[PDB]
């Protein structure tokens, strides 16, 4: 039998492969003329035999015997960007961003459009624009909102990309949405390979020390922070913080020079490189990390610190922004969501967002002087709730100087990227997990830089270090640490000690 | 079955009353009818557990219908009277007499975030805790207007006619908020809590952060207006509770082996784990995991005060552990410092909209009535917040001197 | 062909239609399978101002900007260059190239000469890795007016093909700018543009820059740095170019110097007939020049002797830019250090320019005196009053922007306390 499957004790909805859709004939849940509007209520109403054949308990008309139709679609497989009414009415596997999200209700007795008559409908509708982060490098859409039914309603949340697939819901101009049909999360769901496992040798070369520089084409000094752009750019999206959790390697990293000190341009690289990536420049003013709630319409203008999630943010001037937005990152960095409670929209958002920062030297332009903490006025916390704070000091070395301007022209033509982006794929899944042996030296000196830097922190510094040595040995596809992938990071915490 | 078995019901409820001796040669039920035309009792409640022994129609049925069955209820208590009578709608049709519902666990205390599509028309309790106490006023409900040209009364519910007091059907009503128990959320969610409807003798009841009654029910007064459910113009089923209650009160080593060693040897090395030992601090953690609240009769009310600090946030992280300990804690909430106003743990009032004038309502203070308060950055809670805390000293200390409200709550 | 192209002109809006139809009368005869696959049309397809609405909806919603290299595609219901070669010979052009574009009623030669490497500008340079750079300097002109500025910049406005005279604090919702709004059906887009916007590639006569609005001012502080916009709404990946060079024009206020960005100044330079149209363009056409490297040793050497001296930095680019000009002034494929000499001499008044000639070390000292060692509440020493302090103290409104009201900035304690403590209180 196929379709004694399904518990309608348990939600009457289904998931439905095309493989086993096309056996069926009609009026026995096929689907095969994708004319959905007879199809469907004749699949609904085929399993309204079926039900009443296995059950005529679950044979009820206020059961509506839903199903999503999730399997094998690709003809119809395209973003909102993408959704055209050449799919009128048609049931398109809809990839998109859950962003800019909706506010709720039930709906009522929708009687023109058994507890009475035409009850509630628990309901709204939540918004997807395509699928951003493959989106072009400039374009407008024309996306939509899509309709999310009773059982379907905050299955997921604002900021996934996901995997959806469901019913061109047009009206007659021209206004649609879809209605889901039901989710997967590609945000949950995921050539060169081989290649890669070649280029990747240590019989090849150190990418380690290589890579960083071979992404910083036009930047003397900074080699340090290189590395560090090269670590905020590697990392994982989990640790496994059981039954609580902690500082952790998803952690973000402040700056401290101009642009033309490459500020923006370091950004502008880390923005060019930013593959899981969106930026910002301080106050950036449109619901920065937020869903805002926003009025008569309610939308939810999920920002940044939800369109960041499971990615890496560039800050600039991040001196700029709000004392609110000085504040709500300050924990939300920590928490990694985004309390929100205002009249209508509570929640605490995934914030799986890391992000480099930078801001200014103050009133100064050496600012030098003073701890960061009041030498750069984002004071308190805020900084050792920080990945990394270092300092594009602005300190004449006249034998770089000499090289900078050069450094410059070998840049300017008197007459290996994608590289990193197809390294760094085959990097993101994988676990450089532990060995006593590097733990131990990484156990080993820990307490020694602690105790070094004493002439900072034990539930901190080593996590990073931890995540410092893992984008080593994870630049590296390696799945367990090196004792150098453990070194270096030493070195590289030293030289934020230097 | 619904719209015109009215015979029944009403030869049902003439019965009720009449079908027991409990009421001293009537049925408990049909003893407040005397106290009801005498105007001794005037709101009702009714235990729906007694129907459903010989009849669970009206009880199934009104968990099916709760408006019908609740309308239905009425419009007999409406014809009613006469039988009981000691002397459109006539004057007193109920116009100080009022209906509530109980009875069995088929309408269990449910959860602010399960009402539903299916919670629509449906018969329903509610517990958790409290906040958003309005402004109380009274309420008309009936526009007992003028005919003036024709005399006596007639009643709208609703140019250059007035509407007049003298006959009008009134009622007193507040708002309310019932939130989550911070128990039945062992989750990455929000606690949540609702806007609720609320009236009759159970307005100026209670205070918030209580754990509760409630049945969120719609009133007998109307099915839908005019006809069925089905209609176009709709204002919103909130929580219409009716019979709002407080819940003053809702693994043994002799039949275990549990208690017997000392979890103040044990319960230090299967607590805190993460943690990196002082386990010294967990004792009073303990010691507050267990709190003092339930005193014995010797007057020592700041038994329940395990008033604790802790000084420096990077120790460890033990950042973490209040969520550990709210992990731990129920009628346990954190704040911060500088997150919010004293109203993160106080309370304050400004205009809403739904129903009832400033809402008062309160933080985690007001919020843990003999809870677990958390603190992130105590002294950011610069003087304002350094206050009711110096009185929070002093237990049940959230207290007001505003021109309309001067009162305290139970902190 | 013949039976259409008159009828078509004047009567588009059916004998095209027999054209679609044939073709769909054609792709049916073309008997391949006939599904429902109409998406592809568009690719078998091919098998506002330069204001007007056209058709802008489901195959033609949302393609590109305005006022672009304006292929309609639709209907709505040489020996001058030998002059000029000859002018690219000339060894003295750069005066009457100084001159001959200047009424002398004003100015001097070097701030014109600013405008005679401005038209010509820098490059637009598709550089090594993604990233792009500039080849255009700007020009901020303060100073007092009874100029005729607006001559001058209408001079450069009359001068330029590319380039409009732009407004003010604003005016209806075009921005400097990629301003937009909402139609009111459904709010689709409106496309509202800019100053740039209508002169990308030209040059943009800002009227009272500092008068803008500050809408525009978080946005325009990056395209101006970047000659490129992002319109940071919902779901909007585009990001508009915003290759319009500048004639940022206001007056000397009250980079110390901005209504809230004092390095912004950092994006300009330093200031306090047809005949070209034909010239300028070619050059501006061809060239794609370089830089000498002789003169990149003079200039690495220039900036060690100027080091001895970002704004050098800048400084730096800026130069690059700056003799790029002469290049294109002189059809060259690369600029002698006589070019980056005479620019340093262009520049190096610029330079004076950017001199004016303390730190405010002085200020946050005496201003933390007052906050909080004189008093933390500030309470009789609020802005109602201790503006008078400062108007004792020498700390202008500005300078108290520049510091008391960016002491906020800092997060500074009692300050941003005082700034709600005397929001009523003073």
């Amino acid at each position: 039998s196929k379709v004694r499957e399904l518990i309608s004790d348990n939600q009457y909805r289904l998931i439905v492969n095309v493989n086993d859709l096309r056996r069926k004939n009609e009026k026995r849940a096929n689907r095969l003329l994708n004319n959905a509007f007879e199809e469907l209520v004749a699949f609904q109403r085929a399993l309204k035999d079926f039900v009443a054949s296995i059950d005529a308990t679950y044979a009820k008309q206020y059961e509506e015997f839903y199903v999503g139709l999730e399997g094998s679609f690709g003809s119809k497989h395209v973003s909102p960007r993408t959704l055209t009414s050449c799919f009128l009415s048609c049931v398109v596997c809809v990839e998109g961003i859950v962003t800019k999200c909706s506010l709720v209700r039930p709906k009522v007795v929708r009687s023109v459009h058994e507890y009475g008559l035409s009850v509630y409908k628990d309901h709204q509708t939540i918004t997807i624009q395509e699928m951003p982060e493959k989106a072009p490098a400039g374009q407008l859409p024309r996306s939509v909102d899509v309709i999310l039914d009773d059982d379907l309603v905050d299955k997921a949340k604002p900021g996934d990309r996901v995997q959806v697939v469901g019913t061109y819901r047009c009206l007659p101009t021209f206004r649609t949405v879809l209605i889901a049909c039901n989710v997967k999360q590609m945000s949950k769901d995921a050539e060169d390979i081989a290649k890669i496992k070649k280029f990747s040798k240590t019989r090849s070369k150190d990418i380690f020390d290589q890579l960083a520089k071979s992404l910083a084409p036009s930047i003397h000094g900074h080699d340090y922070v290189k590395k560090a752009i090269l670590c905020l750019l590697l990392g994982g999206v989990e640790r496994d913080l059981e039954n609580g959790s902690h500082i952790r390697g998803d952690i973000n990293i402040l700056l401290i020079g101009d642009p033309s000190v490459a500020k923006s341009q370091l950004l502008r690289y880390v923005l060019c490189t930013a593959p899981r990536a969106i930026p910002t420049t301080g106050r950036g003013s449109s619901g920065v990390g937020l869903t805002a709630a926003v009025t008569t319409d309610r939308r939810l203008e999920a920002g940044a610190m939800v369109l960041a999630d499971r990615g890496v943010v560039c800050i600039d001037e991040f001196d700029k922004m709000s004392d609110m937005d000085r504040t709500a990152i300050h924990e939300v960095m920590e928490q990694g969501r985004v309390t929100i409670a205002k009249a209508g929209i509570h929640a605490r958002l995934n914030a799986r967002c890391s992000v480099l920062a930078a801001a200014n030297p103050v009133y100064g332009r050496y600012d030098q002087y003073k701890t960061p903490m009041e030498n750069i006025g984002l004071q308190d916390s805020l900084l050792s709730r920080f990945d990394l704070l270092f300092i594009m000091l602005d300190q004449m070395d006249p034998e770089q100087d000499r090289e900078i301007s050069d450094h410059v022209l070998r840049m300017h033509r008197y007459r290996s990227a994608a590289f990193m982006k197809k390294y760094i794929h085959v990097a993101k899944i994988i676990k450089p997990v532990l060995t006593q042996e590097s733990a131990t030296y990484i156990a080993e000196e820990y307490s020694r830089l602690r105790s070094q830097d004493s002439m900072p922190v034990t539930a901190r510094t080593l996590e990073t270090l931890i995540r410092l040595a893992t984008a080593h040995a994870k630049a590296r596809m390696s799945k367990t640490v090196d004792l150098q992938d453990a070194e270096e990071a030493v070195e590289l915490v030293q030289y934020a000690y230097f | 079955d619904y719209a015109l078995e009215k015979e029944k019901v009403k030869k049902f409820l003439q019965e009720f009353y009449q079908d027991d001796e409990l009421g001293k040669k009537q049925f408990k039920y049909g003893n407040q009818l005397v106290r009801l035309a005498h105007r001794e009792q005037v709101a009702l409640y009714v235990d729906l557990d007694d129907v459903a022994e010989d009849d669970p129609e009206l009880v199934d049925s009104i968990c099916e219908n709760a408006r019908r069955y609740a309308k239905l209820f009425a419009d007999a208590v409406q014809e009613l009277l006469p039988q009981y009578k000691e002397r459109q709608y006539p004057a007193e049709l109920m116009r100080r007499f009022e209906l509530y519902f109980q009875g069995p666990s088929s309408n269990k205390p449910r959860v602010i975030r399960e009402v539903r599509a299916d919670s629509v028309g449906k018969l329903v309790t509610v517990r958790g805790i409290v906040t958003r106490v309005s402004e109380v006023k009274p309420k008309m409900v009936v526009a007992t207007y003028t005919c003036d040209q024709c005399g006596a009364e007639t009643y709208q519910p609703i140019g250059r006619l007035y509407l007049q007091t003298r006959g009008s059907r009134f009622i007193k009503f507040q708002e309310m908020k019932m939130q989550e128990h911070s128990d039945q959320v062992p989750v990455g969610n929000i606690p949540r809590s609702i806007t609720v409807l609320v009236e009759g003798e159970n307005t100026r009841i209670a205070q918030p952060g209580d754990h509760v009654s409630v049945t969120g029910i719609f009133l007998p007064i109307l099915r839908t207006g005019f006809r069925q459910v089905v209609q176009g113009l709709l204002s919103e089923t909130y929580l219409e509770a009716h019979r709002i209650v407080k819940m003053n009160k809702s693994t043994r080593e002799e039949l275990r082996q549990i208690a017997e060693e000392d979890f103040y040897e044990k319960l230090a090395a299967s607590i805190a784990p993460e943690i990196y030992g002082h386990e010294d601090v967990k004792k009073a953690l303990l010691l507050l995991l267990v709190g003092g609240v339930d005193q014995s009769p010797r007057g020592m009310k700041i038994r329940g005060n395990i008033n604790i600090c802790l000084m420096g946030d990077p120790g460890v992280a033990k950042s973490q552990l209040l969520s550990y300990i709210d992990r731990l804690a129920p009628r346990s909430q954190y704040t911060t410092g500088r997150g919010s106003s004293g109203v993160g743990l106080t309370a304050a009032v400004l205009r809403d909209s739904v129903s009832g004038e400033l809402t008062l309502e309160g933080g985690a203070l007001v919020l843990a009535d003999q809870g677990v308060c958390c603190i992130d950055e105590f002294d950011k809670m610069a003087e304002a917040d350094r206050t009711a805390i110096h009185e929070v000293m002093e237990q049940q200390t959230i207290s007001i001197a505003k021109a309309g409200i001067l009162t305290t709550l139970n902190a | 062909d013949e039976d259409l192209a008159d009828y078509l002109y004047k009567q588009p809006a059916e004998h095209l239609q027999l054209l679609e139809e044939a073709a769909k009368e054609v792709a049916d005869e073309v008997t391949r399978p006939r599904p429902s696959g109409e998406e592809v049309l568009q690719d078998i397809q091919v098998m506002q101002e330069l204001h007007m609405q056209l058709y802008c909806d489901r195959y033609l919603c949302d393609k590109v900007v305005p006022g672009n290299r304006v292929t309609i595609m639709g209907i709505y219901s040489p020996q001058e260059e030998e002059e000029f070669r000859r002018l690219a010979a000339l060894p003295n052009v750069y005066e009457v190239i100084s001159k001959s574009i200047a009424p002398s009623i004003f100015g001097g030669t070097d701030m014109k000469k600013a405008i005679a490497c401005l038209l010509f500008g820098g490059s637009r340079k598709r550089l090594p890795d993604g990233l792009t750079r500039r080849g255009d300097i700007n020009l901020l002109m303060l100073g007092d007016p009874g100029t005729a500025k607006s001559q001058l910049l209408k001079f450069v406005e009359k001068c330029s093909p590319i380039g409009v005279y732009t407004s003010g604090k604003g005016s209806s919702a075009a921005g400097l700018t990629a301003s937009v709004m909402r139609d009111p059906s459904s709010r689709n887009f409106i496309m509202e543009g800019g100053a740039m916007v209508l002169a990308d590639g030209g040059v943009v006569c800002i009227d009272e820059f500092d008068k803008m609005r500050e809408d525009d001012r978080v946005a325009i502080h990056e395209a101006m740095e970047q000659q490129t916009i992002s319109i940071a709404k919902a779901g909007i990946t585009t990001t508009l170019n915003s290759r319009c060079s500048v004639l940022a024009a206001a007056n000397s206020v009250f980079e110390d110097n901005i209504d809230f960005m004092p390095t912004i100044l950092s994006r300009f330079d330093m200031i306090f007939l047809a005949k070209l149209k034909k010239f300028i363009a070619y050059c501006r056409v061809k060239c794609g020049p370089r830089l000498s490297a002789e003169a990149a040793e003079k200039l690495k050497n220039r900036y060690i002797i100027m080091r001895s001296g970002p704004i050098t930095v800048r400084q730096l680019e800026a130069i690059v830019r700056i003799a790029e000009a002469l290049s294109k002034m002189k059809l060259q494929p690369f600029a002698t250090e006589a070019d980056v000499e005479e620019a340093l001499r262009l520049f190096q008044v610029s330079t004076l320019d950017a001199a004016l000639s303390q730190e405010d070390q002085e200020m946050l000292s005496r201003i933390e005196k007052q906050l909080k060692r004189r008093f933390a509440i500030g309470s009789q020493v609020s802005e109602h009053s201790i503006i008078k302090d400062f108007t004792k103290q020498k700390y202008p409104e500005h300078a108290i922007h520049k510091v008391l009201q960016l002491m906020l900035r800092r997060g500074e304690i009692q300050h941003r306390m005082q700034r709600k403590v005397l929001y009523r209180l003073k």
